[PDB]
């Protein structure tokens, strides 16, 4: 049995930690909702 | 139960202790999460009950108490923020420039940030604080890294 608990407001934080790259990938999406790489 | 707008953890007491299986967004009285988090099961909020209203395994999304309300989209140019809510840890904003998932049916924004599975459902926001999608359905690329789609539903 699942339950929910509040974790915070949804707001943009000025001067948040900036990380992560921006890859451009060819992908496929199957009927089960699973993404996979296309090569 | 609690219906204030905001981000929420999705918990279960079925396994050892209390385990966080995911995250979701409450907006306009509707709770939005990813299908793989709840598998369409009913949810509890205090003494109240939330029943599923719409869901789709292929989109990997589900809404409770009403139809999907989130309709903002990534502009394809700007940095966004993942409002990550990891298991047992405080909510934290991470800013990033999304990459792209190119599919036979069009392009989708993607966030190259790696968090525990129980973080699935965390919202990705634009500079106006609007939810442009949920984090947690993606792919593992060559170097073993994780890249999530920016998954957004349709507002009827
Ligand atoms: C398997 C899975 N689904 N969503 C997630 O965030 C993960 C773990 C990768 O950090």
């Amino acid at each position: 049995d699942m339950y929910i608990e509040r974790a915070g407001d949804i707001t943009w934080e000025k001067d948040a930690e900036v990380t992560g790259n921006s890859p451009r990938l060819d992908v496929a999406l199957d009927e089960s909702g699973d993404f996979s790489l296309v090569e | 139960g609690e219906t204030t707008d905001g981000v929420y953890r999705v918990m279960t007491r079925r396994l050892l202790g209390s385990t966080q299986v995911g995250v979701g967004v409450m907006q306009e009285g509707v709770f939005h999460t990813m299908w793989h988090v709840t598998k369409g099961a009913a949810l509890r909020s205090g003494e109240g009950r939330l029943d599923p209203y719409w869901g789709d395994v292929k989109q990997d999304l589900v809404s409770y108490c009403g139809p999907w309300k989130l309709d903002a989209a990534w502009d394809g140019l700007s940095e966004v923020q993942l409002l990550a809510v990891p298991p047992g840890e405080r909510a934290k904003n991470i800013q990033t420039l999304p990459g792209i998932f190119k599919t036979k049916d069009g392009d989708i924004g993607a966030v190259a940030l790696d968090y525990p599975a129980g973080t699935s459902g965390s919202p990705i926001l634009d500079k106006c604080g609007r939810v442009i999608g949920l984090y947690g359905n993606g792919v593992v690329i060559k170097n073993g890294s994780y890249v999530s789609a920016i998954t957004q539903g349709k507002r009827e």
